């Protein structure tokens, strides 16, 4: 559990908890949707699921275990503001009810099909999961 | 061989394979399926594979075989429930959080596990195991249902020889469920798995890599409707062996404690390689070990898990709702669609506890009702970005005037839903008490009541929401 998706020459993760090596070596950014996307040299080992599962795993990281959830489609939902990104339009959010507190974000989510999304809003019992399957570009060269 | 059931399987096949025939048409089409299965299954010797004694004189050897491998076998028992069925009764008091179940993944039966085992040849050439894990895992019960010398033998032996899917219930069972939203999903459920059969019953008898497999000797309907239903009501996804993806697996020992409301607590713990729950509250010595099965619909209950559970929370019912292209407004909404991840039409959901709407479902209602001018001012201006992020904020509404049409509409809509079903919820709670239902009887009309009773909540609250703003235009507060 790296709270990261490595496939092929690139690396995902949430925007807000990025090193400043990610931004070095930037791809592409998005601030409404908690997603940032860096260039590697090795290839990561983790497929992206082009599926359309709504059910799906997520690493706790404070439980530091693995639980199913069942999460609503990619949606732009409300999120109030935390210490790190002021209330502002954030789409493509999964929300499903399980545990997720401030350093959670990061848990993979993933399809029969391979991963689905990644942690990137949490609260009020739900989770909240930052969608990539939409990005096809996001393959093998 | 006989192929008989060949030949009747591939008209099953061709049948069950026809788009929907309407509305209305629908149970015509259904009968049409079950009665060809009712052939087969008449034509057909039952359970290919039965057990010799009853279910619960096979719970000690389940224990013995899991303690054998480390799996937690202290601190509950099985017992016989009236309500729920066999399920874990705690053998000593457990605190909330202390974790009480633990089972390594050796004894989960997971797709992984199909892959490598006998049914993994057969896998690496059919598309729809390799798809579908669900009917996937369902054969790797069966083959090894069949197989006396199998690793999980004890545990297949402990499960149940019928179950309460729609896939068992009877024509009169299912006529109580006419007019609903769920027998539009039940029908999908059995014509799938009917067409799945039909499907099977051929690749076995053709596939060479199926030469080896016991089903080739046996392979009845009664054999597949155990199967999946086994699958679809006790199956929990966890990651493989690598992680890099999620599997179905069948959660041995996990799988008997039934359900009640709450939250969660199950988890796959892939350092120890074992799945681990915690007690979702305080469980007394003799008291039912429960843990909490989903946020499922009342409908997926039935459908997916075989029984309704009184008291749901998550109880919702879908509804259809879209932009007739008879709008003159249509290309200014066009553009919040795409923006606002609005779909042009889809199903939304009505749900029973407080609020009936959904913070989704009021972002497409909302637009449903605006005038041009309030079109634009969430499309041009310093505050643009800030209000279609609150166009799902109840306390932010977009406009006083379009709250009444809201509930307006949904007050004509619901009111006609309530009118589409064959019955009132007046009649529904008579019958429950005053009648002799089956057990699954009861579990269709339940839900039809249910269905009801979730509108019935969303009719007053669209009635108080839009009395409410109603009365806001006296004020003319800002
Ligand atoms: N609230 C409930 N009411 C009735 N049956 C329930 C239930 N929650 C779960 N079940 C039962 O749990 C089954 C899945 S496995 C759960 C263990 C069950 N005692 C058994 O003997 O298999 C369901 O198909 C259903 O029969």
């Amino acid at each position: 559990q790296s709270g990261a998706i490595y496939v092929g020459n690139f690396r995902v993760v949430n925007r807000h908890l990025a090193t400043h090596n990610d931004w070095a070596n930037l791809v592409w950014e998005d601030s409404s949707r908690d997603l940032l996307v860096s260039s590697t040299t090795a290839q990561g080992c983790d497929t992206i699921a082009r599926c359309n599962c709504q059910t799906g795993v997520y690493y706790c990281n404070s439980r530091r275990k693995h639980y199913p959830v069942s999460f609503s489609k990619p949606s732009l939902i409300y999120v109030e503001a935390s210490e790190y990104y002021p209330a502002r339009y954030q789409s493509h959010l999964m929300l499903a009810q399980g545990h997720s507190e401030p350093g959670d974000a990061g848990g993979i989510l993933r399809c029969q099909h391979g991963v689905v999304g990644i942690v990137s809003t949490g609260g009020n019992g739900l989770v909240g999961f930052a969608d990539v399957r939409d990005l096809l570009w996001l393959d093998e060269e | 061989s006989p192929k008989e059931i060949l030949n009747l399987t591939s008209e099953l096949l061709q049948k069950c394979s026809s788009p929907a025939p309407g509305p209305g048409k629908e149970w015509e089409e259904y009968v049409q399926i079950r009665t060809l299965v009712e052939k087969i299954r008449k034509k057909q010797k039952g359970l290919s594979v039965t057990f010799d004694g009853k279910r619960e004189d096979y719970f000690p050897d389940l224990m013995k075989w899991a303690s054998e491998n480390g799996a937690s076998v202290e601190g509950f028992e099985m017992v016989n429930f009236k309500e729920e069925g066999f399920g874990l009764r705690a053998t000593r008091d457990i605190k909330a959080e202390e974790l009480f179940l633990w089972v390594p993944r050796k004894l989960l039966m997971t797709v992984e596990s199909a892959k490598n085992s006998v049914l993994g040849p057969l896998y690496s050439q059919d598309r729809i195991l390799q798809a579908m894990g669900n009917i996937a895992l369902a054969f790797h019960l069966l083959c090894e249902r069949a197989s006396p010398n199998s690793f999980w033998q004890p545990y297949i032996q402990t499960l149940p020889s019928e179950y309460d899917t729609p896939l068992y219930f009877e024509e009169d069972e299912v006529r109580y469920l006419q007019s609903t939203q769920a027998i539009h999903d039940v029908f999908s459920q059995y014509k799938n798995t009917a067409r799945q059969y039909a499907y099977f019953y051929k690749v076995i008898q053709t596939h060479p890599h199926a030469n080896k497999l016991p089903l080739k000797d046996s392979f009845t309907y009664e054999d597949y409707r155990w199967a999946v239903s086994s699958v679809m009501t006790r199956q929990n996804q966890i990651p493989t062996e690598d992680g890099s993806r999620v599997t179905l697996a069948l959660i041995p020992l996990w799988d008997m404690c039934n359900h009640t409301n709450g939250l969660i607590t199950t988890g796959y713990n892939l350092e120890d390689d074992r799945c681990e729950c915690v007690a979702l509250q305080d469980f007394r010595a003799g008291e039912q070990i429960y843990i909490f099965y989903g946020t499922r619909s009342n409908a997926e209950f039935v459908i997916h898990s075989g029984f309704f559970f009184d008291n749901n929370s998550h109880d919702r019912v879908k509804i259809k709702l879209g932009v007739s292209k008879s709008d003159r407004l249509y290309a200014m909404k066009a553009e919040v669609l795409a923006r606002a991840g609005i779909p042009t039409s889809s199903v939304f959901a009505l749900h029973f506890t407080e609020p009936p709407i959904s913070a989704q479902l009021l972002a497409f209602l909302r637009v449903f009702c605006m005038t041009e001018e309030e079109l634009k001012e969430h499309l041009l201006g310093d505050s643009a970005i800030d209000r279609i992020f609150t166009l799902g904020n109840s306390e932010f509404p977009v406009s006083w005037d379009n709250e009444v049409k809201l509930w307006t509409f949904l007050e004509d809509r619901a009111s006609l839903l309530l009118k589409t079903y064959k019955t009132t919820i007046e009649e529904d709670k008579s019958v429950l008490k005053n009648h002799d239902l089956s057990v699954r009887a009861k579990m269709a009309i339940k839900l039809r009541l249910g269905e009801k009773e979730i509108l019935e909540k969303a009719v007053k609250s669209a009635a108080v929401n839009r009395e409410y703003y109603r009365q806001q235009m006296e004020e003319k507060a800002p």
